[PDB]
């Protein structure tokens, strides 16, 4: 939990929210086992509504 | 003479090479990924090398917490998702997905049972990622701009001893640094010092004794010294000298003890050699010598001796009851006797930090070497290791064995004096050469590595029964690392496609540098050399002349690539006297015992009537007998490469000016109309047909059609029912290159013309009926005319820039983007406000430049618009804008313009918009356009394809009045069955073509109307391709064929030029200053075979025009070229061909003579002085001397002015330093460097260098200062503290400095 919490602020060089690292890291998941699993890369679109989220703010 | 050399038939000079075929001249990456891909079967799969040996040695796993294993069964290789032609446009990665089976298994239970509940496999399957899979041509296409990937040459894995010379030794000695090099893993060295010792200086880190390394492997102590030493036949204290010792070493060496015979005696005092002691030693039975005591006893000797071998004594207590001195010296020199002692010290070399402990640092060394997971010696290695030094059979094993240590230092302590020669670090041969395969092959090995990493990070939390299949195995680290590979890798870094021979030499170019070898400063005097196995491997001349020189050099056209990586020459082999036929690619590493004797000897009809061939017994050159020879040259051009077999007379050239001659025949922009050299070489036609952007007839049947977009194919004269059908080549048209330049194709093969498979058909990029042209032949006068050109300049006719002969297109092909930013998404609108309506010309309503609009230099190319804030309200701006009424635009003007260049027309206009909303308002009607001529190329093929098939069934039914019912076609319309039943089935094959095309073409449409594939960030992209049309302005770098370079000087008028005696005018006029100074004297001759080609084709073209195809005509040509009578009427197209100049393939190195080219000028009409009259053009006056007037190949070389002209007076400004930006990128600037400015130093010019490098370029209070100054009209400036003082106080400031001003 401690390097999550820290790695999720000083690897950007921005330093990215610890909400924001885990929702992009979530979203990366989602689209690592949809090539693994259902094929191609999906649009960005659909990985709004796969994860059960706004489609303006996975974009 | 396959449909290629028919209407171009060209003389060869050669005397007879046909001793083997050159191989594909792309054969090497093509090979090369054809083992790290088989892409066939389970049976095709097995490959010890390759990407499946890394993959299941890499892929199976284990758990030794959960006993959990991921097995590796194969992977299965698909086709690619986008082909090659549609992958260049979408600037993707042209790769196939790899799918590899997985099975894990839980049988390992506990309770001592080797079975659970779900011990079965699970057979599963993951996606493992895209490869670049490569394509026919070798491009490796990663994104647009395809980069092919240039072989790397590495130090071979295996032992080597270096010995130094001289450098860090003590007076004079020598180090014999005996080093083994893995293929994966870290160095040892087994060096010596001033002392006479031997110190195992493992990766250059510490210099600890070799006592210790043998300690770690175990065999150290009292039984290292056992194959080193030995018992002597001493004897203990009794009456006289009683010894039972056999005299077989004491040969010249003094007698320091009387070791004279039992009975007699012998041994004098002399001592000088022994020859008659010894044989009556051994004829006595045995050397019984009745006679040392500050000897060495370290031999095998715990209840009467002791550790140690120092006595200084005369063998008390019942004594226990100079070629080698090396092994006795570091046991005593080493600190540590025990094993313990050695894997510490060990330990402490490799990590000084952590604490050595005992079981840790034994984990430490067998991890290091005696670990196959870390110390991965390749094959390769292992072979070279067995061939050094000789040892058993070790294919399989990897790491290095304990007793191949062993050997490696008897190896070195007996080469330390003698005893077998080197191994030089600077051989071919001991350079094994690395190709795009077993570089991608070592990379995704690592990210395979990572990827079982992470897996065995990743399986320990997640439980292996009842787990998702594949659900733990990553694919990130997989495909991130060959895309690293193909991003911004130093192999991958760049493809030279400014022609097909640019392509060729950049797939056969074998660069020393990059990762895994020596870089550039890395290279040094050594390895910028050409060792003498060399020859015939790697061509010596084709070298980059930059500071990677010797580096780079490319592979020869015959050399080939074994199987382990060693480059493999091709050698005609020959037995005694009689040369054979048996030919095989002898390695630079076995042709050292072979003795080679080279090509354009005179052989006799069944052997070689020299007695005195020349050649090399082992790199050396020498005079060998007839006798005494098995290996021999295949040809000539052997030793040169595929840039360098193109240069006609190489032979006379210079070794020096060659390599720049050769390096520009890579360097040749594509020109229309480029025709065969007159005085071109065989390669030539070589290099053209196993080359890329060539269509080449796969297919046997003649051409049905030809419109050059196209070219229609019928399937052969036998051919199977359904196998192919006809095929078509969709012949490129202008696409921009890799070098931006054009690559344009033209069908060759005319309508109604059987051409047999195998040939080329359509011509690329600067090539003229199949042969390779890189440029056009120019009649050429190599005088100084006028002083135009007094340097190496190159003047020039009106004649060859107003026929345009040597203009290219160089299609720029700019791109733009429209990424959502911040303020606001951008836009790519009409235009910006506050923009003249001259300027928005050409657009159409999306915003883009109208395919096929020329656009000036700086004229608006794509209207982007895009929001901002408010800008900084000025005062003066904001009256401005209130008096005019007007209103301050939100948006910043970003609209793409065409830089400061000739470009003028665009080509095409590719826009690629985003997935989510494409086509909504922008870009309509482009993807109307691209939908529709898409749609007419389909009906187009569909048609041509049944057509062929309606042709095909009225050939197959009229064998089994057709013309009142020609609806037939699909029913017989009678009682027969077999013949229609047969007719069907094709038909439904045929319309399962139809379907899968059709298929493949909706799929297709579906891809361009979801939305082209787009970054992250950007949401439209529209590639603009902007052509232009580069005459021969002065400046251009047009260079000869063999080396004379030169900026073309003043384009003079066809009216100045210097007149010829037949009143045509040369279209250039040379230096001939440029022959004496650098001795590229074959240009002079190249020139002259030029001259006399080209009055042939004068005489020939002269007379066909009075009589086509004249009796006599047939006579002439036959005369001056047998394979040239021709049963077909193409007589009448190869005189159309042959009056530009009849071709010439002359050999590399067997060519044409001087007895020949005079022969062929006294045959050719041409004066027998080689030169020519040749009247003044400016003033007009015959010159009062033999000018040498011929037709040599001139090329356009990509050094253009065009793109190395640079002007900008103010441009945009850096951000760390503030200064003018580098390279005609954006308005650069010529950088004024150190040594530049030392040129102003001691010049009196202080008052410059206080302006030039004070208020020019970085003062940004003083630039604008002085800018506004000059336009004002006085020329005064001031500048106190530039901007990179400035940003260098503040970094002295950043660190502990007190920088700070004063006074």
């Amino acid at each position: 939990q401690a390097i999550t919490r820290s790695i999720a602020d000083q690897a950007r060089t921005i330093r990215i929210p610890v909400h924001m690292i885990e929702t992009i890291n979530k979203i990366v998941r989602t689209s690592r086992q949809m090539l693994h699993e259902i094929g191609r890369e999906p649009t960005p679109e659909e990985l709004a509504e796969k994860l059960a989220m706004p489609l303006e703010k996975v974009r | 003479q396959s449909f290629t050399g028919k209407k171009r038939i060209r003389k060869s000079f050669g005397r007879i090479p046909e001793a083997v075929q050159m191989p594909n001249l792309i054969e090497v990456q093509r090979s090369s990924y054809e083992q790290f891909l088989q892409r066939e079967t389970r049976p095709g799969l097995r490959r010890d090398e390759g990407v499946e040996a890394v993959f299941k040695s890499v892929f199976p796993i284990k758990d030794f917490n959960e006993r959990a294993v991921l097995e590796y069964v194969s992977y299965e290789f698909e086709e690619p998702k986008y082909d090659v032609e549609e992958c260049i446009q979408r600037d993707m990665t042209f790769a196939a997905p790899l799918k590899v089976k997985l099975r894990l298994i839980v049988f390992e239970t506990e309770e001592e049972t080797g079975a659970r509940s779900v011990k079965d496999i699970k057979e599963q399957d993951v996606y493992m990622g895209d490869i670049p899979l490569m394509t026919d041509k070798g491009t490796f296409i990663v994104n647009g701009t395809e980069r092919v990937i240039v072989s790397q040459m590495h130090r071979s894995p295996g032992v080597f001893f270096d010995h130094d010379k001289g450098k860090t030794h003590a007076s004079g000695k020598l180090l014999f640094a005996a080093r083994v090099i893995p293929y994966r893993g870290s160095w040892l060295d087994f060096e010596f010092d001033a002392k006479d010792i031997v110190y195992v200086r493992i990766d250059r880190r510490r210099k600890l004794p070799a006592t210790t390394f043998l300690y770690a492997l175990g065999m150290d102590g009292e039984e290292i010294l056992t194959t080193f030493y030995d018992v002597v036949p001493f004897e203990k204290r009794s009456g006289g000298w009683a010894t039972p010792y056999k005299p077989e070493r004491w040969r010249g060496v003094k007698p320091e003890f009387p070791l004279v015979d039992a009975d007699t005696g012998e041994e004098v005092a002399p001592a000088g050699t022994k020859i008659t002691a010894r044989q009556a030693k051994k004829f006595a039975d045995g050397g019984l010598k009745t006679l040392l005591t500050g000897r060495y006893l370290a031999r095998d000797a715990e209840i009467y001796a002791e550790a140690g071998d120092e006595l200084d004594v005369t063998s008390i207590q019942a004594l226990a009851d100079t070629v080698g001195a090396y092994m006795r010296n570091t046991l005593r020199v080493d600190k540590n006797a025990i094993r313990e002692d050695a894997l510490f010290d060990i330990y402490r070399v490799m990590r000084p930090g952590e604490p050595p402990t005992v079981e840790a640092a034994e984990a430490m060394f067998k991890s290091l070497f005696f670990d196959a997971e870390r110390y991965d010696l390749s094959s390769v290695g292992r072979v070279k290791m067995n061939m050094r030094l000789e040892q058993d059979v070790s294919d399989e094993v990897r790491i290095l064995r304990k007793e191949d240590v062993l050997a490696v230092l008897k190896v070195l302590v007996g080469l330390r004096d003698g005893r077998g020669e080197i191994d030089d670090i600077d051989n071919l041969g001991n350079r094994r050469v690395r190709s795009v395969g077993e570089l991608l092959e070592n990379q995704y090995r690592v990210g395979l590595l990572r990827m079982e990493r992470a897996i065995k990070e990743r399986m320990s939390s997640v439980d292996i029964d009842t787990v998702m299949p594949h659900d733990l195995i990553n694919a990130k680290p997989a495909a991130a690392a060959v895309r690293e590979f193909f991003g911004s890798s130093q192999l991958s870094q760049f493809m030279d496609q400014t022609n097909p021979l640019s392509e060729i030499t950049h797939k056969r170019r074998l660069s020393a540098l990059g990762p895994g070898g020596l870089t550039r400063e890395r290279a040094g005097f050594e390895v910028r050399d050409v060792h003498p196995t060399h020859y015939g491997r790697i061509c010596p001349i084709e070298t980059p002349e930059g500071p990677n020189i010797g580096l780079i050099n490319s592979l020869a056209t015959h050399a080939r690539v074994n199987k382990y990586g060693f480059i493999e020459s091709p050698y005609r082999r020959v037995k005694d006297g009689k040369p054979q036929d048996e030919v095989v690619y002898m390695s630079a590493m076995e042709e050292s015992k072979h003795v080679i004797a080279q090509s354009n000897i005179k052989v006799a009809e069944g052997e070689i009537v020299e007695d005195l061939v020349p050649g090399r017994i082992n790199g050396e050159p020498t005079l060998l007998q007839k006798e005494t020879v098995d290996l021999m040259d295949v040809s000539p051009r052997q030793v040169v490469s595929v840039a360098a077999a193109l240069i006609p007379f190489l032979e006379n050239d210079d070794a020096n000016r060659a390599l720049m001659g050769s390096n520009m025949q890579r360097q040749a922009v594509p020109l229309v109309q480029s025709d065969a050299p007159l005085v071109g070489t065989g390669m030539e036609a070589v290099v053209a047909r196993d080359s890329g952007a060539v269509v080449i007839a796969k297919r046997t049947g003649v051409v049905e059609q030809i419109d050059g977009t196209r070219i229609v194919i019928r399937a052969t004269e036998e051919t199977d029912p359904a196998r192919s059908g006809v095929d078509i080549y969709r012949m490129s048209k202008f696409q921009r290159s890799n070098q931006s330049t054009c690559i344009n194709q033209r069908p060759l093969v005319k309508v109604g013309d059987r051409i047999v498979a195998g040939d080329i058909i359509a011509d690329g990029p600067s090539t003229e009926l199949g042969e390779l042209a890189l440029g056009r032949n120019a009649l050429v006068a190599f005088m100084p005319w006028n002083g135009y050109n007094f340097e190496d300049s190159i003047l020039i006719s009106e004649r060859i820039v107003r026929d345009d002969v040597f203009t290219s297109i160089h299609i720029e092909e700019f791109e733009v983007m429209a990424r959502d930013t911040k303020l606001g998404p951008e836009e790519i609108t009409r235009d910006i406000p506050n923009v003249g309506e001259e300027a928005l010309r050409n657009l159409d309503e999306a915003g883009i430049v109208a395919i096929g609009a020329e656009v000036q230099p700086g004229d608006i190319l794509v209207g982007k618009v895009t929001p901002k804030g408010e800008s900084p309200m000025t005062p003066e701006e904001k009256l401005l804008r209130a008096i005019f009424g007007e209103k301050a635009s939100d948006v910043r003007d970003t609209s793409l313009r065409l830089p400061p260049g000739v470009a003028g027309t665009i080509v095409d206009v590719r826009v690629f918009n985003r997935h989510g909303v494409d086509k909504d308002e922008r870009a309509l009607a482009i993807e109307r356009a691209e939908i529709d001529r898409l749609g007419k190329d389909r009906d187009d093929e569909f048609a041509i394809l049944n057509r062929n098939i309606s042709g095909r069934l009225k050939e197959l039914l009229i064998g089994k009045l057709a013309q009142v019912a020609s609806g037939l076609w699909w029913q017989i319309a009678l009682e027969d069955e077999k013949a229609m039943g047969e007719l069907e089935s094709l038909r439904r094959l045929f319309d399962e073509n139809r379907k899968r095309l059709d298929r493949r073409f909706e799929d297709k449409v579906d891809k361009l109307q979801r939305g082209d594939e787009l970054p992250p960030g950007v949401m439209k992209m529209v590639k603009v391709f902007v052509a232009v049309k580069r005459k021969l302005q002065p400046g251009d770098k047009m260079a000869g064929r063999h080396g004379n370079k030169g900026v073309i000087s003043r384009i003079l008028p066809i009216e100045d030029m210097p007149f010829l005696a037949d009143g045509t005018h040369v279209d250039v006029v040379l230096n001939p200053l440029g022959v004496p100074s650098r001795m590229n004297v074959g240009q002079i001759f190249e020139t002259h075979l030029g001259w006399a080609c080209a009055n042939l084709g004068k005489q020939i073209t002269n007379l066909l025009e009075d009589w086509q195809q004249g009796g006599q005509k047939q006579a002439l040509v036959e005369r001056l070229t047998e394979e040239l009578p021709d049963t077909e009427e193409g007589l009448v197209e190869l005189a159309r061909n042959l009056g530009k100049g009849v071709p010439i393939a002359t050999p590399v190195f067997d060519g044409a003579r001087m007895d020949d080219i005079e022969g062929h000028l006294e045959m050719a009409g041409v004066n027998k002085s080689g030169q020519s009259i040749l009247f003044d053009g400016l003033t007009g006056e015959q010159f009062k001397r033999p000018v040498t007037v011929g037709y040599i190949y001139m090329l356009k070389l990509h050094h253009l002015v065009d793109d190395k002209i640079h002007a900008r007076s103010i441009g945009p400004y850096s951000l760390v330093t503030q200064q003018p930006l580098g390279g005609k990128a954006q308005f650069g600037g010529q950088r004024f460097g150190e040594m530049e400015v030392w040129a102003l130093e001691a010049y009196g010019a202080a008052y410059t260098l206080q302006e030039m490098l004070t208020v020019k370029s970085d003062d940004v209070a003083g630039r604008t200062k002085v800018y506004e100054s000059i336009v004002r009209g006085d020329d005064t400036f001031e500048a106190g503290i530039p901007e990179s003082f400035n940003v260098l106080v503040k970094e002295m400031r950043s660190l502990g400095l007190n920088v700070e001003l004063e006074n």
